[PDB]
């Protein structure tokens, strides 16, 4: 099943944060996270995880991590707090 | 020799060409001659370059990566590295290419890529080494190599090119989409439910490839940049679409950005200024 | 005036094919049909 | 004067009734040569191939349009609907039929357009998808001057909620609308895809737009609003993959 | 047998049968088979108790 | 052995499956000469010719059998039971497969019997009727071993809940399922009723009754109960008068 | 369609032969045969 | 029934023996385009075409399987395995007959099956090899349920000894002997090898493995073991190079 890390994170306004997604299949094709921030994919090895900075975070967010694996659930989202 | 011109004189016609009803959504073929008093051409004219394979037909930078020859020795993250690099191929990267495919809504081609690595050295070097580039094209949903020497890269089953750094590889794909044709645009999801992705879809799946200098390290830095060349033919093109008019923020989707400056010019005056 | 000899075995591997004789835009321009005429199938 | 009869259904229209056809093609049943899957296929009778009637929007003087997906709009429309949730793979094509009626002192002009896979943009921008909840709508449909839902879609009207400009949309099958000349709009859909057949559920393969390009001017003292009412017919319908009735949200 | 339906699928008519005048004061005979897709039946009925010497 | 392949369904029988075909009729479609009803029928494709399994009863020792009444038992299965909502009129025959394996070392007998025209006494005499509920069971049946309900017909298997002789029940079309020789029945029953089509919903052309005869006596030690499993698949099913869904009592 | 000249004298040196044609799975799926109708030599 | 008689020997079957030929391929004489040895070959008479029985296996609840290589096993068989050890070429085909009857309440399913060049893993890992005595062990066979050997193959039979699944071994000319429907099974072996001829004493070409793969579950109180029993004739054998005994170890 797809998942997102953190589950949950706290970040002050404007900051950046680094958002994994794995899948629990080990050759997805399709695999990254949606969200209308500006994201940097973090150069990494492999093909079932993902990492990217989320830049410049300015409201609460919902970024999903989305994959076409079969098992269990395809889409997780995390949830991004601002505080200011 | 094809007419685009017939002599017509005057014309006291009581089956007005001129008169229609743009309400049925037809275009009714209405010539010069049908309003004004017409001469006879001839076209001298075939339209070859207006065809759907030379309009999509010229190879296009579809994809540049940075990768690097070095000393390999105590390096966990090679791919951060920039050792080596892998790329999920795709056409929509770059706009004049996306834009002119857009304007079908399916699209069915034969790939030609052309590879072209640039060997650049900016430290200090004492000479320029002679690398050789591996270009793997492995299918889609393949494993991509994970370090730079894994054994990836020896697949008996991947295809790879292996030439010279300034130098050019050149090989064809032929279409590989499942369906009879790439959706350039897809109005659906990947299965029913409620939270999965919308539009992106792996129909579209052309493949992937990794790139890393086969050479071991040198005593200097090499850096390699390798400009990959598309070029599509055996063009089909069905359901002509509306131009691109906003930019474009992802690829996959229709997304534009918010706060978007106007596309349709301002005029400097009013309505009747010419 | 012109000539080609296929040096490999697949059709992908071909240069393009040219010009589309057959172009025709009464497909687009005119799709209008009276239904009355029972053209359906 | 014109008459369709579609199984026990009959629309009668006054005017001239001249049908668009998309791109010259009938609806035709999936030939031998063009088909994959080998289940014999479901054709069903004057059951499904019959005009279904969506309740009607209401046309104002500030309204952006509407838009239609298929076959999503006609999921909850008797036999059809329940065949469509029934089996895994169906391919169809239409009969569109947009009725709005006025006097000879109104004035306006609705563009009806039918866009196969019209992808549509989300408003939030970057790389966000629209829901599937917003794409399926229903027979509502989407109402492009409601405001913005989290997952909906974008509803600029001059944008096409896909980032194309509304004057261009002449480039796919349509009709005006011209309260002056006319008040009903046909066009003949048949199945467009890249595969033979498809899953009717998870994929609409058109969208019915609506559009009001010149504004309803309505008389003076007159009631500032006309109704827009949408009539469909499943045409050459096939269904394939008959199982347990499909879940999807909503 | 005396044909009451006639068989009859889709129909895209441009002598509309369902729309007429009642100004003019006729009666015209639209049958079943003019506004919707019929079977074919037979009447089975010559109307012998209808004959104004039964009535 | 045999094969029967209707639709995307397959019953495969290791015994040699002879059918009774109810008074030697098949069923078929209504002819021109025997119509009424004007409107061209719907008759469904694959989508309703198949098998579909109602959930399995157990045998034991002491049970008295089981009654399905059809349509009622398939209202529910898939297209059909859609299709049989939505119609105002419709008429089907049906291939019904009782199936009941057991050992060489099980003794027991089955009568499968479908009766025309079934209509149920009540247990409380006089002039009461049997509710809607109890005589439209649905796929459950009704199990002529549980007790009496107000408004529920009467249970009494010898007097086949209608005042005759259980006995006398093979003047019906039926055949045994003697655990010894066969554990599959095949009837295929015609369409019967004195109008041409009719209300699929308030009127239960057959009834189906499975009633062990000579009783399960299983080997000793052996679990006291066997399976009872029943296959129906419509034939030559039409529908007519297509409209809003039916509403009726559970 | 395609062309191809041998420029070496040996067979080992020509590409790959491309096709086999004839393919039939009756070896290995079906090897059953009665041995009461004497097929053995 | 079936009746197949070699020689002086025969073999009856009162169950409608269906004889499987590995890959459509009957045992033939090496032809003159395919010979390579000059020596007219020595074609023996009924004296070795015949049926050599082995020494039976008893099929327990917990046993791994038995396996037996061709023509190792038959070296000790009458004038078949002095013709093998005079001559320095040969050449066979075999009808490999595996019996083993049950009653009707008995369980189990002997998975036989022919593999050609089935080359023994070692269970020491590395690169070490399974010695000539574990690998020509004669008509008593391996048995995969006994215990390694210092210079033994491996004995796990999930993996066929060589590092393959077990499950994938049909793909290999095989019969199983389901003790409900059969209780043999009969395979004819062809002469398989990249050399028209070869050495019978240090090469065997096929190796017999009969597997359970159902368990053997015998019906209360009985005996919980059954025996097989395996019958070889030779067949289209032929010899060449006649001299002095060869000397085998062991």
């Amino acid at each position: 099943q797809t998942s997102v890390s953190p589950s949950k994170v706290i970040l002050p306004r404007g900051g950046s944060v680094l958002v994994t997604c794995s899948t629990s299949c080990d050759q997805p094709k399709l695999l990254g996270i949606e969200t209308p921030l500006p994201k940097k994919e973090l150069l990494l090895p492999g093909n079932n995880r993902k990492v990217y900075e989320l830049s410049n975070v300015q409201e609460d967010s919902q970024p999903m991590c989305y994959s076409n694996c079969p098992d269990g659930q395809s889409t997780a989202k995390t949830f991004l707090t601002v505080y200011w | 020799q094809t007419v685009a011109s017939i002599s017509s004189g005057p014309k006291h016609t009581q089956k007005v060409p001129i008169l229609t009803a743009n309400e049925t959504g037809a275009t009714m073929p209405v010539l010069p001659s049908d309003s004004i008093e017409t001469r006879t051409t001839y076209m001298h004219f075939n339209g070859s370059e207006t065809d759907v394979e030379c309009f999509l037909g010229r190879a296009a930078c579809v994809h540049v990566t940075e990768i690097q020859n070095k000393d390999a020795t105590g390096i966990d993250n090679h791919r951060e590295a920039k050792l080596f690099n892998d790329w999920k191929i795709n056409l929509s990267s770059l706009v004049q290419l996306r834009k002119k495919l857009e304007l079908f809504t399916y699209v069915r081609f034969d790939s030609e890529y052309t590879i072209l690595a640039t060997a650049s050295q900016p430290d200090s070097a004492n000479y320029s080494s002679n690398l050789v580039v591996q270009a793997m094209y492995v299918p889609p949903g393949a494993p991509n190599p994970k370090e730079w020497d894994d054994y990836t890269w020896q697949s008996a089953s991947n295809p790879s090119v292996f030439f010279k750094v300034g130098d050019t590889s050149r090989f064809s794909v032929p279409y590989v989409g499942l369906a009879s044709a790439y959706n350039c645009f897809y109005d659906g999801y990947s299965h029913d439910d409620a939270e999965t992705q919308y539009g992106i879809t792996v129909l579209n799946h052309m493949g992937s490839m990794a790139f890393r200098i086969v050479n071991e390290h040198d005593e200097h830095k090499t850096l390699v940049k390798i400009r990959v060349y598309h070029r599509a033919k055996h063009v089909e093109a069905w359901i002509p679409r509306a131009p691109r008019a906003l930019p474009y923020t992802s690829i996959g989707r229709t997304n534009y950005p918010k706060n978007t400056e106007p596309v349709i010019k301002k005029r400097k005056g009013d309505i009747k200024s010419y | 005036t012109f000539t080609v000899i296929n040096y490999y075995k697949d059709a992908a591997s071909t240069s393009s094919a040219g010009q589309s004789l057959s172009m025709d835009p009464s497909k687009f321009t005119e799709p209008v049909k009276d239904l009355m005429l029972k053209g359906a199938p | 004067v014109q008459q369709i009869t579609l199984g026990n259904s009959t629309i009668t229209t006054q005017e001239a009734a001249n049908a668009v056809v998309c791109y010259a093609e009938w609806p035709e049943y999936l030939p031998d040569v063009d088909a994959s899957d080998v289940n014999k296929t479901s054709k069903p009778d004057t059951s499904v191939c019959r005009f279904y009637t969506l309740d009607s929007k209401t046309w104002t003087t500030g309204s952006k349009g509407w838009c239609w997906k298929l076959p999503d709009a006609l999921k909850d429309m008797g036999v059809f609907g329940q065949n469509m949730f029934f089996h895994s793979l169906g391919r169809s094509g239409y009969t569109v039929h947009v009725q709005c009626n006025a006097t000879k002192f109104h004035s306006g002009c609705l563009l009806v357009v039918v866009i196969p896979e019209h992808q549509l943009a989300s408003h939030e921008g970057g790389n966000v998808s629209v829901k599937y909840t917003f794409t399926h709508p229903g027979e509502r449909g989407i109402d492009l001057s409601s405001a913005n839902e989290v997952g909906g879609p974008v509803k600029d009207v001059i944008y096409n909620m896909n980032g194309t400009l509304l004057g261009n949309l002449l480039i796919f099958p349509h009709q005006f609308i011209n309260l002056r000349t006319n008040n009903t709009a046909t066009i003949v859909i048949p199945y467009i895809n890249s595969v033979p057949i498809d899953s009717m559920t998870r994929h609409n393969n058109v969208s019915l737009m609506v559009i009001p390009i010149a504004p309803l001017t309505v008389p003076t003292g007159a009631t500032p609003s006309l109704p827009i009412t949408v009539t469909i017919a499943p045409m050459c319908t096939e269904f394939s993959g008959i199982r347990s009735k499909s879940i999807v949200p909503q």
